[PDB]
């Protein structure tokens, strides 16, 4: 029927991999980011009055 | 990328 | 009574004006008063009620018993200059407003549009 | 007839400007490695970051991905994506403005507690939200903060969510705690646009 | 007069798998960013960062280190079937430490 | 004050094995296209389409 | 070794895209008067659209 | 027009 | 920091047997501050004598020169 | 290569 079990994504994938029982995808993500920040790059204790 | 048919999903 | 609590209503002295979100139907305008607008900054009219906006931060003593004394550690430095640096956190909350934009504007360099403030 | 004197209202005023903050913002980079495991059709929740007022940000992504050992060279294509988004915390919980210091009438308490996931029974499972928002799974006693599960089920419903054929994931806004994830599925993605995913319940 | 010595040695990269992410931990006004507090002393690390337990010890003090350097540093993470916790773990993929009792 | 949020999701490209081709469906005339039938309500997609 | 065919993925989708509505905008003005009496201090709305 | 004390009131 | 960590004073109440601290003096005080610091820069900065001169002052030693 | 914290460690 036209419902959320037809539209949610679901391919067939044990049947194309070799290993059974498995996690289909092994993943390696990095992520560089560039910040500007409100704050300095290393904090020194002090300065109490100020800021 | 446009506008979809049944509102938006990406 | 939106554009009021906004834009007109003093964030310290003056309670927010009803704003019912709902369906329900009201009888007369007892929500709905013509309100007054403050008076022009000066001296006393920019005041206000008390030095910063929490309770102010008092570093403890303790005190003698009578029994039924209170008993308070020695202070470390780091514990004083958490004290100080509160204090400044409250004294800005004061000067510079407590609404979440004015937060943004006193606490960082950051001009938020209204819009997406609500 | 004689000329008026001014007013000092204007002078007034400018005595009671405040001054701007200085800031001392400063550029660095924030790079990370994330590593996981995961199965098609799922929305995994990779990269989780706090961005405050007047960051900046520039992300690069470098992403190797293996796929577990196939049978023989199959003929259909498999893309893998990346999504991100932005999420304010007044979004995800009703009293954020209010825990910084909003007050609805002069002396209010404010004093709110950011909502809180514990675990449930046995710890959180693997594959769950917890895991992948890298959370321990398998111990017993701990809690998280439930505003990025808020934040995940917020952009379900807004970017993924079928406007028609599935119910909104649920989105507490207020302080309550809950235990265990039932709030919080992980989510499938909705297949591609073609001539019977794009049909409709009704002309 | 001296020695010359060469001194080899073999590396790898840090990255964890139990514990939680100090993100998840926040819980009152002032374990957010301030500027006004960014140059308050030395914060406590808790164990739970490195391994939680749900014992009284994850809100015991591991060490030391700089005011907000969770909004710095970001520790890199390992989060599904790759942990050496689950009992079917593919940890033959990396090589994170599995601590088997708190650091 | 935001978080940003990062979802990965894989996709397959979509293929059909069961269910008719709807031009053997095709009966009457007015089951063809004709220029004066463009702009017509929504049609129905039978089952025997995707499952017959 | 052979060459992978494409999908027709992106064409299907393609077809899916609904047209943009055409809208029929004009310029015209619409100027209103309001005459009232009020007192000092008062918020006073004299306009409303 | 500015950044005023005590917080915005018009 | 490196130290004990500075605490100043505050004295405590008998049971007899109580401890007695004099008034702070802002100079008490402000030592109190700077020896924090010190001890701070020790932690930070690492406590071996080529560590404390490059920490403490600009200065960068040769390593030949101090063993 | 430059002053790491906690003192020298290559």
């Amino acid at each position: 029927a036209l419902n959320q079990e037809f539209i949610e994504e679901n391919p067939p994938m044990k049947r194309v991999l070799a290993v059974q029982d498995e996690p289909q995808f092994i993943m390696d993500a990095f992520f560089d980011l560039k910040c500007v920040r409100p704050m300095p790059v290393y904090s020194v204790p002090g300065l109490i009055d100020h800021f | 990328a446009r506008s979809m048919r049944g509102g938006i999903r990406l | 009574n939106l554009i009021y609590n906004e834009w007109y209503r003093d964030e310290n002295l003056i309670n927010s004006a009803p704003l019912p979100l709902g369906d329900e139907e009201e009888t007369g305008l007892a929500n709905f008063p013509l309100r007054k607008r403050a008076k022009r900054h000066d001296y006393f009219t920019s005041a206000l009620p008390w030095p910063q906006k929490g309770e102010g931060v008092e570093i403890g003593l303790g005190v003698p018993p009578s029994e039924g004394g209170e008993v308070v550690d020695n202070l470390t430095i780091n514990s004083l200059r958490q004290a100080f640096q509160l204090q400044r956190l409250l004294e800005r909350d004061a000067r510079g407003g407590t609404r979440y934009i004015e937060i943004i504007r006193s606490h960082f360099g950051v001009i938020s549009p209204d819009a997406r403030v609500q | 007839f004689g000329r008026k004197v001014p007013s000092n209202a204007k002078s007034q005023h400018n005595f009671s400007v405040i001054p701007s903050a200085n800031i001392q913002r400063s550029v660095f980079n924030r790079s990370s490695g994330y590593k996981t495991t995961f199965d098609a059709g799922y929305l995994i929740p990779v990269f989780l970051d706090e961005a405050l007022p007047g960051d900046t940000f520039h992300l690069k992504t470098s992403v190797l991905a293996r796929l577990s050992t196939p049978v023989v060279p199959f003929m259909d294509n498999l893309r893998l994506d990346i999504q991100y988004f932005s999420v304010p915390y007044r979004l995800v919980w009703d009293n954020w403005q209010k825990f910084n210091g909003e007050q609805k009438n002069p002396g209010d308490s404010t004093d709110y507690l950011i909502p809180q996931i514990k675990a449930p029974a046995g710890g959180f499972p693997v594959g769950s939200l917890a895991d992948y928002f890298g959370v321990p799974t398998g111990v017993e006693n701990i809690s998280v903060s439930a505003l990025p599960f808020r934040a995940y089920n917020l952009i379900y419903n807004e970017w993924y969510r079928d406007e028609n054929l599935i119910n909104s994931a649920p989105l507490p806004l207020g302080d309550e705690e809950e235990t265990g994830l039932a709030n919080f599925p992980l989510r499938k993605r909705a297949k591609r646009h073609d001539y019977f995913t794009s049909a409709l319940p009704w002309p | 007069h001296c020695f010359v010595i060469g001194l080899v040695s073999v590396r790898a990269d840090l990255t964890y798998q139990q514990g939680i992410p100090r993100m998840f931990s926040r819980q009152t006004r002032f374990d957010f960013y301030w500027p006004a507090l960014a140059h308050l002393g030395e914060q406590a690390i808790l164990n739970k960062e490195i391994y939680a337990q749900g014992n009284a010890k994850d809100d015991e003090v591991f060490g030391y280190q700089e005011r907000y350097a969770e909004y710095r540093y970001r520790p890199s993470q390992i989060t599904g079937k790759l942990r050496s916790t689950d009992p079917q773990s593919l940890d033959v993929w990396h090589l994170a430490q599995r601590f088997d009792s708190l650091p």
